[PDB]
């Protein structure tokens, strides 16, 4: 965290400098005797360019370290150096063209219960128990709950306690259905089966403990 | 006298049941020890109920009576009893009698019951510290490089802050931090008299401080050991020690070690704050080598037990004194926590003595058992100097050898202010 | 004032959904295959059934707190919160802290003397 | 005597249990040895359960000694046996069933091998991204300390297991998005991550 | 139903394990649904085909939870107050903060308490592992069992980081290998069957 | 004014107790 | 004194 470091990384650097060196002469007795076309030639030429230019823009300075994000693509030459391995990554990936007619089908339900929760729940998830001496800090565990006033059909306040708005959210205001965002990312955590109840729970808690089950149950149920 | 002698007959016994302990409970309104339910009559001289029978125990909140530690101190601190009530009647106006035990526990008479949430603890009150060892010159090195960042900060930051509070009028302090080049915290540049004004600098100082940077040891140690070396300003000449908050590291520092100690006359003490994956082998090292402590911080409760157990490291030496380091000393003027004033207290270090006719044990003999303490209030000295026969613009006052007035018509019983309140 | 008039609009895109020759196809043979078993999907719902009917009768009594895994929206205390609480379980969401909130030991509830 | 070991079981059971995990052992050896040679000593390597039970014999008297004299702290070597509980099933048909899908997986391994080397090297490459990405910012000032992290390679590895495993993926993704800010257009798009 | 009318007047007692029984009420239109009939046929008839994938996978669990009971017992036990490792050693009350505020400390009572799902017996080790393959609080029972070192103690922190190849190996295994042939048997099953 | 005591760097003193010397 | 604010 925030630029530390010690003797390894310092020497592991420097070993960077050698691996590239080494892949950029591979290139150049590669790019001189063959003038790209293959996937795989192409990408390991991407690697080394990539490469090249962070080593310079690190000297230069010395979001700098931002791009060192491509050395992980790096273990995949190791499928590309051996012809055994080529052959099940290829049968891997083309068993998947049968399935963009399931994933187009995800993406449409995905879209269709974001926008109807986009609808249904919009700001509903901003106001919790705020204890009676003015807003101090969500007195309620470290796991506040949203609330509905006392005109409301959501789970009212405790004893010494009162619902008031300006709460942030459930999840520091991650999950919520506030734009076509929040809730297109609600609506997928809550298809992968995950973390479901919880928002079903929020929502119940949020607007009443009525018809938040047609929704989400449908929603696992279809998608 | 009769603390040393009934300690060494003691025997350390671990069951607790079949014989069970009799004492009184200070905080009360459980098999393996008996509870006394006193008289409490009212008397003059304090402002509470007390009972001249027997003596009160204290045990913080924390320390869990019932063990074997703390039921073994209470057998051989009940001879304590007939020593405080021989004390008393051969002066009635005796206030307070208390002896701190290194365990935790301190038994005072009479018995009284004691004044929240109870944070007391008898180890970290200025007349025990100032018993316990000699003045300091501690100088703290912190640990701000980026890897001391998140949860390990706020506990370095308290920590610091925390054994700041260990540090009376006598002993000199100074807060340093390293980040890949060593600076310090505040406007001070070197050792200050580490009284309420000038800790309150260091303590505004150290919640300020920020972790970003590259670690390294050689340059954090070799401004400690420069700054311990200053002697153009008021110091103790005494304990040199140095304290590194830090969490881990591969450095052990051994050039820089015996480049500026090689006779080793300066303690170093090592904490490891925080929760981490990081090696504590180097840490352990400096403190081994240089004659210190290592000690270990993993959350926000190990804060205080572990910032004052220093003190048992620097009382070997005066253990090792014998009879010459037996000397009463007197604290400065403070409020007395069983509500009484403005009261100054006596204090004489107990020693462990089992097997010293034998003259072969050196194994825990080296610690202290505690620290002996008798409270005198102002007022009793007040009726020394009497005053109606003088003017009123005619007064008495004393002063400490550090110019504060133990006696002075505007010595408040209030706590004096170092800046402006604030509430957030 | 009402919602489910709004809910009307977001069906057009349904129409944009079912086109093509491999997703109307697809998702026409799966439902009516789905339609050709309606008894093999009956057995899910027998099982759900009884085993809420169990779960009602065994810890249908067992007090609501909001600490705990059984609370005021996971509970036994009803048929419809029984089956959600058994479809919750079949979807695998924290089972074990339900069934370990369900063991001997726990406070029953005023009602239910 | 295997499944008979307790915590804070009596004293004489771990007496009898150890006894009987040397006498046994003995026997299964006895047992070893009359099958080899008066079977021929290569008709002892042309089965499947023959070499496993040469393995897990061999291993635990190997084993036996690294913990009858502190060496190495027990592993439950011999717990292996079991596998030839499997043999009763050769009094019933269901058991020509279970060895030709043993034999399959057997002439299968140099895919299944190759299949498994994908699937290390995917969590390999999403480990080392997860590292980049998210090491050393997952520290936030509360007094919880993340277990789930990306601070190590070990611990990247761990998380990226977690995160396909599925369990508590959402938690993982939510402290992702607070370490580069939190839910905002430039910070909350580190999630296509963790989809 | 009669003999729940019958009785009468011991209402405190069979009462609560008759009224059981009364959800077998459903399961008389087995015989008088024809078709349903025919599926519930069926399922019995499947379930005996994969009694060789039941009972090699148990087998298997049970080979598992016995190795990690030689690993983990004894070994999961914690203290309120993370500062004591010892059941002697956490008697009493300790100061929390809470929210890590220095400033806001609260007495609490301190307990030796186990893990959730520990691994002291052979029958809490399957049901700590059957919770792991269904990938339910599976990173809880991980970093609570890479704490433990020793028998009778409380944790510390990552002790034996290498120790979670016992959970991957059991989660590939059993939660990833074996389940997958369970599904792919009742598919292969099935078509075999109405094929 | 300061003390006149001080007490430190006694040669007989143990010097073998750590905290870390140990575990 | 009284106390300020912040
Ligand atoms: C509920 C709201 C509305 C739901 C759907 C409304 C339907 C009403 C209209 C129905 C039209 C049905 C006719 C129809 O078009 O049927 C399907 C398409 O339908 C869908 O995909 C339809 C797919 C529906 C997907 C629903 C998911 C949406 C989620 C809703 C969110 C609800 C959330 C609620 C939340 C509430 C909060 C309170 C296509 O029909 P088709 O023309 O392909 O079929 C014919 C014919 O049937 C032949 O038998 C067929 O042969 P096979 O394919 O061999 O069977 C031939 O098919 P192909 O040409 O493809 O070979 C075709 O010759
Ligand atoms: C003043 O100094 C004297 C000696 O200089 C000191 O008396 C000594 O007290 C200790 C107890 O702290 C005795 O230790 C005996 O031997 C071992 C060492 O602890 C104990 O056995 C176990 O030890 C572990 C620690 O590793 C401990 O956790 C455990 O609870 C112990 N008991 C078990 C496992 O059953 C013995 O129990 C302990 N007691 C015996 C044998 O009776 C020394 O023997 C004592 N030395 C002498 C010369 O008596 C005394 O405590 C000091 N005063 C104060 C106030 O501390
Ligand atoms: C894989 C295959 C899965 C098949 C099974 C699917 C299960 C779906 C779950 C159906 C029930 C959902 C839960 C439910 O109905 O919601 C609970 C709620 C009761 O809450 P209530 O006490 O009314 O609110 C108090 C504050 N107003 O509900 C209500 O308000 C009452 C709603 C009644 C619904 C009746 C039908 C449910 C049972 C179907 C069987
Ligand atoms: C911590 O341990 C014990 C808890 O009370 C005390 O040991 C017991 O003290 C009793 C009180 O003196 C003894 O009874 C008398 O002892 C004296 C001295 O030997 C004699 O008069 C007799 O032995 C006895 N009187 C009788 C029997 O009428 C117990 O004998 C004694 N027991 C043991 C095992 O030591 C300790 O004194 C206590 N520590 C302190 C400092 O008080
Ligand atoms: C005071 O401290 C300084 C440096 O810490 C000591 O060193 C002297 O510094 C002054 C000013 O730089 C100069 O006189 C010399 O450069 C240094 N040596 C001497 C002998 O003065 C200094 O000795 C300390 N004491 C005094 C009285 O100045
Ligand atoms: C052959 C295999 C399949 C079955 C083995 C069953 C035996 C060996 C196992 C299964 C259940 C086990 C028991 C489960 C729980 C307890 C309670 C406790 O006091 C520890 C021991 C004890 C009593 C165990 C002893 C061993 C035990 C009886
Ligand atoms: C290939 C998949 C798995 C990963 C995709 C990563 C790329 C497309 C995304 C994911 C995380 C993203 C970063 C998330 C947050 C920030 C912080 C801020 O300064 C804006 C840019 C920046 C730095 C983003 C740039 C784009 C980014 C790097
Ligand atoms: C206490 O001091 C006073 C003042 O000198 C006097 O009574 C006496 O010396 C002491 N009292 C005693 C010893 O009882
Ligand atoms: C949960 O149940 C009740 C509800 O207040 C109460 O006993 C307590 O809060 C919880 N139970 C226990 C045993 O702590
Ligand atoms: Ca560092
Ligand atoms: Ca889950």
């Amino acid at each position: 965290p925030e630029d530390d470091s010690n003797a390894t990384n310092s020497n592991l650097e420097r070993v960077e400098y050698l691996f590239l060196i080494i892949f950029t002469v591979e290139a150049f007795l590669k790019v001189i005797a063959y003038g790209l076309r293959n996937g795989w030639n192409l990408l390991d030429f991407i690697i080394v360019v990539v490469g090249l230019f962070s080593a310079i823009l690190e000297q230069a300075t010395k979001d700098v370290k931002a791009l060192r994000a491509f050395r992980v693509l790096r273990p995949l030459r190791l499928v590309s150096g051996v012809p055994s391995l080529q052959v099940v990554l290829n049968s891997i990936i083309k068993a998947m063209v049968p399935l963009l007619h399931i994933a187009l089908l995800v993406l449409f339900v995905i879209i269709i219960y974001a926008i109807i929760g986009l609808e249904l729940f919009m700001g509903k998830m901003h106001k919790t128990c705020y204890n009676q001496e003015g807003i101090a800090d969500v007195p309620a565990e470290d796991d506040p709950s949203p609330c509905a006033l006392e005109t409301g059909h959501g789970r009212q306040c405790q004893n010494g306690t009162v619902c008031k708005p300006g709460w942030d959210g459930p999840k520091h205001g991650i999950t919520n259905f506030d734009n076509f965002a929040f809730a297109m990312l609600t609506v997928f955590q809550c298809i992968t089966m995950e973390g479901w109840t919880d928002v079903l729970y929020w929502v119940n808690d949020a607007v009443g403990r009525d018809w938040p089950w047609i929704y989400f149950v449908t929603l696992i149920i279809i998608g | 006298l009769e603390a040393e002698k009934v300690q060494a007959a003691h025997q350390w016994r671990e069951d607790f049941a079949s014989n069970e302990v009799v004492y009184y409970n200070a905080k009360d309104d459980e098999p393996g020890s008996q509870r006394i339910k006193p008289v409490f009559i009212e008397d003059a001289n304090f402002g509470r109920q007390i009972s001249y029978q027997h003596a009160a125990v204290h045990i913080p909140t924390d320390i869990y009576e019932g063990s074997t530690i703390v039921l073994n101190e209470l057998n051989w601190t009940s001879a304590l009893d007939e020593v405080f009530k021989k004390n008393r009647e051969e002066d009635p106006s005796l206030l307070w009698q208390v002896f701190g035990s290194a365990t935790g526990l301190a038994r005072y008479y009479p018995a009284s019951p004691w004044v929240k949430i109870d944070l007391y603890d008898v180890r970290r009150r200025p007349w025990y510290i100032q018993g316990a060892a000699s003045p300091k010159d501690m100088l703290i090195l912190v640990d701000v490089s980026g890897s001391v960042s998140g949860l390990t900060l706020k506990l370095i930051r308290t920590s610091v802050s925390e054994m700041l509070e260990t540090l009376s009028d006598d002993d000199f302090v100074n807060v340093a931090s390293f980040n890949s080049n060593a600076q310090d915290v505040s406007c001070f540049q070197h050792l200050v008299q580490a009284n309420v004004r000038n800790k309150k600098v260091l303590k505004d100082a150290v919640n300020n401080i920020t972790a970003k940077g590259i670690t390294d040891y050689k340059k954090g140690f070799s401004f400690a050991f420069e700054q311990l070396l200053n002697y153009n300003v008021s110091r103790a000449n005494c304990n040199k020690i140095i304290m590194l908050f830090t969490d881990g590291g591969e450095e052990r520092a051994q050039e820089i070690f015996n480049k500026y100690n090689k006779d080793k006359k300066v303690r170093v003490f090592t904490f490891s704050v925080g929760q981490h994956n990081y090696d504590r082998g180097p840490i352990q090292w400096m403190a081994c080598e240089n004659k210190g402590y290592y000690y270990e911080i993993p959350s926000i409760g190990a804060i205080r037990i572990n910032t004052q157990e220093y003190l048992d490291v620097l009382g070997r030496p005066m253990v090792l004194a014998g009879d010459k380091a037996k000397q009463v000393q007197w604290t400065n003027v403070y409020l007395d926590a069983l509500e009484l004033g403005l009261v100054i207290t006596g204090t004489l270090p107990v020693f462990n003595i089992t097997g010293q006719f034998e003259n072969k044990t050196n194994l825990k003999n080296q610690l202290i058992l505690g620290v002996m303490g008798v409270d005198v209030s102002l007022e009793d000295i007040k009726r020394l100097t009497p005053r109606f026969t003088l003017c009123p613009n005619g007064y008495y006052f004393a002063i400490d050898p550090n110019g504060y007035v133990l006696l002075h018509p505007n010595l408040q019983p209030k706590p004096i202010g170092v800046g402006i309140p604030t509430i957030n | 004032s009402i919602t489910f008039f709004r809910l009307f609009r977001v069906m057009r895109l349904v129409k944009l959904l079912s086109r093509g020759e491999g997703i109307r196809t697809l998702l026409w043979t799966f439902i009516k295959s789905f339609q050709a078993l309606p008894y093999v999907a009956l057995l899910i719902v027998m099982l759900f059934f009884i085993y809420a009917v169990i779960g009602m009768q065994v810890f249908g009594k067992i007090a609501l707190n909001d600490t705990t895994e059984i609370n005021r929206n996971n509970n036994f205390q009803t048929f419809p919160q029984a089956v959600l609480l058994l479809f919750r379980c079949a979807t695998g969401e924290a089972w074990q802290d339900i069934m370990l909130a369900c063991m001997p030991g726990k406070k029953c509830a005023p009602e239910s003397e | 005597t295997i499944a008979s070991e307790h915590y804070n079981q009596p004293n004489w059971l771990t007496e009898v249990q150890d006894t009987a995990n040397k006498a046994l052992l003995a026997l299964f050896t006895a047992e070893m040895l009359l099958k080899m040679y008066s079977l021929g000593l290569q008709a002892y390597f042309v089965s499947l359960f023959n070499r496993f039970d040469c393995f897990v014999v061999c291993g635990g008297i190997l084993e036996t000694i690294l913990v009858e004299t502190k060496i190495m702290s027990p592993l439950g070597i011999s717990v292996l046996r079991c596998v030839r509980l499997l043999r009763i099933f050769k009094i019933t048909r269901y058991w020509n069933s279970l060895s030709n899908l043993v034999a399959s997986l057997l002439n299968s391994v140099r895919s299944i091998a190759s299949l498994l080397l994908l699937l290390f090297l995917f969590i390999i490459i999403f480990s080392l991204l997860g590292m980049q990405l998210f090491g050393g910012k997952f520290n936030f000032d509360e007094m919880q300390t993340r277990r789930s992290t990306f601070d190590n390679f070990p611990q990247s590895l761990l998380t990226v297991f977690q995160i396909l495993t599925g369990e508590d993926w959402n938690s993982v993704m939510y402290d992702g998005i607070m370490a580069y800010g939190g839910p905002s257009f430039p910070g909350m798009l580190v999630c296509i991550y963790f989809i | 139903s009669l003999i729940s009318f019958g009785i009468q007047s011991s209402a405190i007692n069979v009462v609560k394990i008759l009224r059981v029984l009364r959800v077998l009420r459903p399961l008389r239109a087995i015989n008088r649904a024809k078709g349903l009939k025919h599926v519930v046929q069926c399922v019995f008839v499947a379930i005996r085909t994969i009694g060789n994938i039941v009972i090699v996978t148990t087998l298997l669990q049970f080979m598992f939870a016995c190795i990690g009971v030689q690993l983990f017992k004894g070994k999961l036990y914690t203290c309120s107050d993370s500062s004591k490792q010892t059941e002697a050693e956490c008697k009493g009350n300790y100061i929390t903060y809470k929210d890590g505020e220095v400033d806001h400390p609260i007495i609490q009572p301190r307990s030796w308490e186990n893990s959730k799902f520990d691994f002291d017996n052979v029958l809490a080790a399957m049901m700590a592992l059957f919770t792991v393959s269904t990938f339910e609080g599976w990173p809880e029972l991980l970093y609570r069992s890479i704490d433990s070192h020793t028998e009778d103690k409380g944790p510390i922190y990552n002790y034996r980081v290498e120790i979670s190849i016992f959970f991957i190996i059991y989660i590939i295994i059993i939660a990833f290998f074996m389940m997958n042939i369970f599904v792919g048997f009742v598919i292969v099953t099935f078509q075999e069957q109405g094929e | 004014k300061g003390p006149d005591v001080c007490f430190d760097n006694n040669v007989l003193e143990d010097y073998t107790d750590c905290g870390g010397v140990s575990g | 004194c009284e106390p300020g604010a912040a």
